[PDB]
């Protein structure tokens, strides 16, 4: 059977979809599922890992004029989407100085180079009068889900460890038609759909994910007895 | 029909049938009418105690 | 303490069906929707 | 759909949204292991 | 992240092999295997038997007079037949066999035809006695995977039977997934796959065309629209 043509239609950076037609009958599940496996789990991303927030000593903990506490923040920031521009970063630290009143948002972290947030509309927090907010959020890049007991990662003393969920991929969908050839009929078409926060394209983590695949192919070389 | 358990289940393999229909195999030079299914766990015993007889 | 739901966790629901969590599936292993939805959670029918 | 095969479970299962509850049960108030330790005054057997 | 896996192989004869890859990340033992089983039970090339021709027989489900086997085991016995084609460019070929009773006919008794090797020369086709006759003609083609007999339906002459197409050489796969550790990490895999053949590839042949066909189609996802 002749080369299948790829065809691709993208939604801004967050949803994809990604067409193989005509695959030889029981190929759809060949690639698909493959692709979809490593695309759900080992694609690297960035993700909130530590906090410190000043004034505070844990995460078990209120602060004067703010209406969460330590835990509904954190929970908040797990959320926050940050795009590295430059391959080579592995770390940053955002900075938020807020004076209340006022609806702390994603985009009231300070400027850095090279990194871009996702969500500006994010909502962190809430201030009233008289509340301050100073933090610093630590956002590192890595692959799956490491645990805040596992990585205890603190910049200072009382910096809080945040459970860190690296993946930038959301939710990967493959849907198998029953397409045609000539006089076969058997045919598979092929047609991932996958969903990303922004910071990765699908093409990306769709590209990245094949070359995984593929380099795990050539484990299957220089064989032992 | 089949010549042989491996060729009845890679037919169940390929779709061509189930593991529910009743079909004609060959197995211990006799030609039974059974389903793959109960072929397949004949082939679990043997291979579990190692001794098909 | 934070506590996370581990394995030997109880879990039940308001109909008197209950267990202990034995397995924490990945995301990639779980069945999903045509839409690619995971479910959260599995229950056996032998015990309906 | 399976996870792990791509394929589809051979029959329509059951999906839906429930209710599931964390029991004050956990497994980390109630694993113990002991080799030594205290002991009682008159029989002198180990404590529980 | 992990090191690159070691590959062994325990091959026993021609017709058997266990290969394992280890140890891998979480979960890329399912990721590996199911793709492999796929493309080895439908993908790999072989020749199977698609249609015979036996003077005097009518239909499949008759009787020869003067033979102990009837025309279902004949065409039974054929459906094991092991031939491998010498020459890539040979498509289909023709075996030939007349026979005499009593003996024994073999898989041996057939015609050499050039660049044809019968791999399993010992098979028994049927048992022929005193004034029995056995004018068969065998047409033996090369695909891929299963196709049953009413699918195909090839027929050379009048009154031939076609026959189901066993051309995968690969008889049965079972991949097998174990927890394996590496230090401090626990959640490792490691990948069995055993694979049976009927000899006209090797286990290890299966397996290394099984993944590059893997490979090819992995380079499929390469030139968008
Ligand atoms: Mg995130």
């Amino acid at each position: 059977l002749k080369a299948p043509v790829f065809t691709v239609r993208t939604q801004g950076r967050e949803y994809g979809e990604f067409v193989l037609e005509p695959l030889e009958r029981g190929f759809g599940v060949t690639l698909g599922n493959p692709l979809r496996r490593i695309l759900l789990s080992s694609i690297p991303g960035t993700a909130v890992t530590s906090v410190y927030i000043e004034d505070v000593l844990h995460e078990f903990s209120t602060i004067p004029g703010v209406k969460e506490d330590v835990v509904e923040i954190i929970l908040n920031l797990k959320e926050l989407v940050v795009r590295f521009l430059n391959p080579s970063l592995q770390t940053v630290t955002l900075l938020l100085k807020a004076e209340g009143p006022k609806e702390v948002k994603a985009r009231d972290f300070l400027p850095v180079a090279d990194v871009e947030i996702m969500n500006p509309d994010l909502h962190i927090a809430t201030l009233e009068e008289g509340g301050r907010l100073n933090m610093e959020v630590r956002v590192d890049r890595g692959v799956g889900y490491v645990p805040a007991e596992k990585h205890g990662i603190k910049d200072r003393i009382n910096a809080i460890p945040v459970d860190a969920v690296f993946s930038p991929v959301r939710r990967v969908a493959f849907q198998v038609e029953d397409t045609r050839l000539g006089q076969r009929t058997d045919l598979d078409k092929l047609t991932l759909r996958i969903w990303t926060d922004g910071s990765v394209t699908p093409l990306e983590a769709l590209n990245q994910a094949v070359e995984i695949l593929r380099e795990h192919l050539t484990y299957f070389s220089n064989p032992q007895a | 029909v089949f010549a042989n358990p491996d060729e009845a289940l890679l037919a169940v393999a390929h779709g061509i049938v189930d593991l529910q229909d009743v079909v004609t195999v060959r197995y211990m030079g006799k030609r039974l009418e059974t389903s793959p299914g109960r072929i397949l766990f004949a082939r679990i015993v043997a291979e579990a105690v190692e001794d098909e007889k | 303490q934070k506590r996370k739901l581990q394995v030997g966790d109880k879990l039940a629901n308001r109909h008197g069906n209950k267990g202990v969590v034995a397995k924490i599936l990945p995301v990639e292993d779980m069945p999903h929707l045509p839409d690619g939805t995971p479910v959260d959670v599995i229950l056996n029918p032998l015990g309906v | 759909y399976d996870g792990r095969t791509g394929e589809p479970i051979e029959g329509p299962i059951v999906v839906g949204q429930m209710f599931i509850m964390k029991l004050y049960h956990m497994v980390e108030d109630k694993m113990h292991a002991r080799s030594t330790g205290p002991y009682s005054l008159i029989t002198q057997q180990p404590l529980g």
